């Protein structure tokens, strides 16, 4: 694509609001990718930059973008434990139950790391509470391993 | 200025939070009850280095600051890594700067800068550090090492890892006391009496390419050379050096305190005329700095590789050596290294200028030379090129007090830097000295996985880092010296995420388990180079007064802006600013 | 004042005989070539410790003495336990005496002594430790480690022992070198250059808890937790403080030979102002004990007393002068487990800090007369030896010159100390620096029954000592710090006798073979703390002329019972009185 592409990313990145409107306004492309295959959203959903995702999203950012490694930018926000993104992504349809390429889902991430109001929420949008990663592991099995009574409540 | 001891290790293959964490902090713990020191500051970075900087009181004796620094880096030496020990830990004056370097450069494009490096090493370095008036002496380079460049498929065939290679050249590259026949105490009317002499080191790559790992149950035998490439190399790779585009080593050579630099430069030249008639054919000795010369720093992006640098290099380079021809001698060229880092996305140009006298008027004087060459290189693309000329500025250091984490200090920093941005009217160009996060990759070994397979973790992680980071096994003698021997993976197995699932390890019950069955990787963002400042973690920040304000101004300024920071933050300042 | 340089050494869970047969005499044979020594004389302790004091002829400068000894104790640490080279050996050029101490409380009771004690440790102690002049800085209390407090049922039940479980925490409380994707040497195009981050070190109790020790062949898991309780605990518990009766920690600081007291301290108060800004609610700096408005009183009890019991007299002192002396006395900083002489259960200090000079008038209420009315009403506590002091007659060592070893050269000194005290007019208060055998308990291994059954003798004797005694695993992270890591039995489990019985040791066969297998045990005596002088074995023996008398008769007169004592009994005088 572009040069524009690479300032996109590193925009993002940085957290930096009103350049990445700029650029986007000069026709940056808004699924540029880095080498290891993060998109802006990516970028702005690791690093909790709220107002980029938003404005991303609304200039067709692709939601399902997956890394050269199998994951999203919901595994990103999940993992990271920002609540507001994961809501966006998931309202933007973010697949819920997309796996990487170990079968890990945004679930399992959000569930390692105890993050139980996400969790709540990508239960509502219909994760699989079931789903395995490849080594047979459920959220289940997370909350039981790291003793996280709270959450293995929630998951019965 | 103020005298200054730096301490440098090693560790080959760490990240920058495996050698904070494992050696930084221990040294850094251990640095009390020496006398005098100011400051301390340190940087662990993701090519395994440490430096730690001790900054003394003008007017101490930096030899008695040396001592005291070594004893105490000595006796903390058991708590450190066995590969950081093997290393060696360094501690020196570093306040000093270079009497002169010296460039050797092979101009027949016979010898590869590890050849000429150590021959260097092995005929050079040795008497110009005896030269009369010499102090330290840095090597650009090492010598040789046996390099073992393991094939993971050749491995897997014959059911070996690189833990069996390791073993096997410990076992058959040894050289052990086997004592005497008729020894004392004898039988008493003993006449004979000899030395037994048993295993010796190895000697070349064709000794080494012998080495017999295995026998198969049909009677066929695995040797090393089944399973690597063999050859001598150099002890690391992280550096390429050119001098006016041809492949290049050299001595960076510190004048001893109290002699005089005119004949000690003298000495040195004169020992190197000595040494040119047994030179091999194509070498030559070159002298870019001695007691003109401007520096280029090139800066590419996140995760950019060493290939990508010295592309950039060679454009500086063909720039001064064309466009400045009438002006530049000659331009040696670093790749993976910069100031502010080292890594393969840094680099940088040092520029020796012809004669005062063969530069007439002012368009070719040095400033003119350099805002030239800057405004030629703000062309290239997706690098930072820059060429400079070494009561303006400030050094200020921002400080986790609390435990925060890296994370939040670098959250604290940028608020900082935000802040500092809207007074353009008191502040400019604040910015922090030190690298940004890049992406790493995380594997996480499945501890469940390996122990149902019957898999050892210390087969995995000496699988894992001796095949991606290389292992300094043990010692050979190359020509009558002694050198080191290393394993690592041949390069093209040990290049992407994919590559990580060719690797086997031998379980319990001899069966080989792919990487793949007990691991799972993401990419994360983490840290090239981590900062301390007086033992905590830090990280500096540079800039300066606006126009026509004050240091103090801008200074109290930014210790403003500093106490509207999250909680546990701190600050102090340094160098300069101190 | 002579000066003097302290060696200073542990090893976790060691009796004094163990001390001083793999680290003292190892030290002591080693400290040849270094100029000006005049003695040296060295304690082993029941604590683990060692301390070796090297006195250097008046005159000899410090600096040179302090670096002469760090560099034989270098060359001789190679032969010493690795348990002991791990924590960590010091060399100090230090005063004996203290010159401050900084206390810390917290004012909101939001933290128990221990989180103080860590937190001092943690963020202020290296800050003190590395100010200019400060000799010799002792925590009043420990840092954290993270401690697994092992259960012998639960490890019984799952076939585990405390191998498997050091085993396990070394596998996966690891920090990994791991090298990069893209690292050098690379293959031509390579776009991506990566760090590769593997396992780490844990950084919390949870973390720990979750380590996998195994996997049972039904398919369940033991986790560490499900043999061990996992807490922040200190790496020891031997230092409790108190000040006016409230918990504390702080930091006793001693000058380093020839360094300003008055620069010093004000350097230390600079250091405390930068740290104050960041403590945690209700962290607090008291100043107790700044150096005639201030003393000491030591608390000395018979080897044997416990903690309990030392606590008990140490609030007799600190009750006496919160209500007796309430009119004169500002503070009061206890110490239980340190003291004059140093570390054990049977020691305390109280520091005592008075009320403003010109609001204690009348020479009643001067320091002379308030320590001795103290001393006057602690002259009656039981089987303690309690005084109150600022900060001569004789300093005799009694040595054993032919091997005789510990119990006759005891004799000897009981021998000697007879003989004085028949000599009233001349002698008075003759009596032993040192401590008195106290019964231990001595556990034979049957190396026969363990062979039979196919228990190691190694998995024996780390069984035992990791349990009752403690180990140093390795290193973790707290909040950014690099901390060590112990294993120990929870305290209920090594208690008593019976418990010896309980601890279970897995056979080559997977049998679980309990300790009352393959062992026996007895009661029998032996020493808290060994002494040596001039590398032979030792005891200090106090006293002073009669009245009426001069130290020389008293001294003549102790030459005249030393040479009646019996064969390969020898003497020497020391302190004072050479
Ligand atoms: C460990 O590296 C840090 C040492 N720094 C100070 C010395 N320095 C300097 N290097 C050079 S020439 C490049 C030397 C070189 C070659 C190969 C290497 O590969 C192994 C290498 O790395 C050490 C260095 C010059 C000049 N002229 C100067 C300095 C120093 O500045 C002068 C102005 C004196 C001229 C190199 C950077």
């Amino acid at each position: 694509g572009s040069d524009l592409g690479k300032k996109l990313l590193e925009a993002a990145r940085a957290g930096r609001d009103d350049e990445v409107r700029i650029l986007m306004a000069n026709g940056a492309d808004v699924n540029a990718a880095d080498v290891v295959g993060w998109t802006p959203l990516h970028l702005a959903a690791y690093w909790g930059h709220l107002e980029i995702v938003e404005v991303l999203l609304k200039n067709g950012a692709d939601v399902n973008a997956y890394d050269t490694l199998g994951s999203t930018p919901l595994h990103l926000a999940a993992h990271f434990g920002h609540l507001e993104i994961v809501e966006v992504l998931l309202k933007n349809g973010a697949d819920v139950n997309a796996k990487d390429d170990n079968g890990i889902t945004p679930l399992h991430l959000a569930a390692n790391r105890g993050h139980l109001e996400i969790v709540e929420v990508l239960l509502k949008y219909g994760a699989d509470v079931n789903a395995q990663d490849k080594f047979g592991k459920t959220a289940f099995d997370i909350s039981i391993n790291n003793g996280n009574e709270d959450l293995a409540e929630i998951l019965q | 200025a103020p005298p200054a001891v730096t301490i440098s290790a090693s560790y080959p293959g760490a990240d920058a939070k495996t050698v904070q964490d494992t050696v930084t902090q221990v040294i850094e713990q251990n640095m009390n009850g020496i006398d005098n020191l100011m400051y301390m500051s340190s940087n662990s970075d993701s090519t395994g280095t440490v430096q730690i900087t001790l900054t003394f009181e003008s007017g101490t004796d930096a030899d008695i600051a040396q001592v005291q620094v070594q004893n105490k880096l000595q006796l903390a030496m058991p708590l450190l890594p066995q590969e950081v020990q093997q290393q060696g830990v360094s501690v020196e004056k570093s306040s000093s700067s270079f009497l002169m370097v010296v460039g050797v450069i092979n101009t027949d494009g016979t010898m590869t800068q590890e050849d000429i490096s150590d021959y260097v090493a092995a005929n050079m370095k040795d008497a110009i550090s005896r030269t009369s008036g010499v102090g330290d002496v840095q090597l650009f380079g090492s010598q040789y090492a046996m390099r073992i460049w393991m094939n993971p498929n050749e491995l897997n065939k014959f059911q070996l890892t690189p833990v069996d290679v390791i073993t096997a050249i410990k076992a058959q590259n040894a050289q052990v006391a086997a004592g005497q026949l008729g020894g004392t105490p004898p039988v008493k009317g003993q006449q004979l009496n000899a030395s037994i002499i048993a295993q010796t080191r190895l000697t070349s790559t064709e000794e080494f390419g012998k080495i017999l790992l295995k026998v198969n149950q049909d009677g066929s035998r695995v040797l090393l050379r089944d399973v690597a490439k063999i050859e001598l190399g150099g002890e690391n790779y992280d550096i390429i050096a050119e001098f006016n585009g041809q492949p290049a080593s050299g001595l960076g050579i510190k004048l001893a305190t109290g002699a005089n630099a005119l004949d000690t430069a003298a000495a040195i030249r004169a020992e190197l005329a000595k040494m040119e008639p047994f030179f091999p054919s194509g070498l030559k000795i070159v002298y870019p700095y001695d007691t003109g010369v401007f520096m280029t720093m090139v800066q590419l992006p996140a995760g950019a590789t060493q290939e990508r640098t010295q592309k950039v290099l060679n454009e500086v380079t063909h720039y001064y050596l064309t466009k400045e021809k009438n002006n530049v001698e000659s331009v040696f060229a670093v790749n993976g290294f910069g100031f502010a880092g080292r890594g393969q996305n840094t680099g940088i140009a040092f520029v020796s200028l012809k004669d005062w006298a063969d530069r007439p008027g002012e368009e070719n004087k040095v400033e003119a030379i350099t805002m030239r060459a800057t405004r030629a290189f703000s062309q290239i693309k997706d690098a930072m090129v820059f060429a400079f000329n070494l009561a303006t500025g400030f050094d200020f250091e921002l400080i986790d007090q609390a435990g925060l984490g890296h994370e939040k200090l670098t959250q604290a920093r940028n608020q900082l830097l935000a802040e500092a941005a809207k007074h353009p009217d008191m502040l400019t160009s604040v910015r922090p000295n030190g690298l940004e996060d890049t992406p790493q990759f995380k594997i996480d070994i499945d501890q469940e996985k390996a122990q149902a397979l019957g898999v050892s973790i210390n087969d995995i992680n000496t699988t894992l880092g001796a095949a991606w980071g290389g292992s300094y096994v043990n010692d050979f003698i190359d020509r009558g010296r002694v050198k080191k021997v290393y394993v690592m993976s041949e390069a093209k197995y040990r290049m992407l995420p994919d590559d990580i699932g060719d690797w086997y390890v031998r379980a319990a019950d001899g069966q080989m388990v792919p990487f793949s069955a007990f691991s799972s990787s993401r990419w994360e963002y983490g840290s090239p180079r981590l900062e301390r400042y007086n033992g905590l973690p830090s990280m500096e920040i540079l800039g300066q007064a606006a126009p026509g304000k004050s240091t103090g101004e801008a200074m109290e300024l930014m210790e403003q802006l500093a106490s509207k920071l999250p909680t546990g933050v701190g600050y102090d300042w340094t160098g300069m600013s101190y």
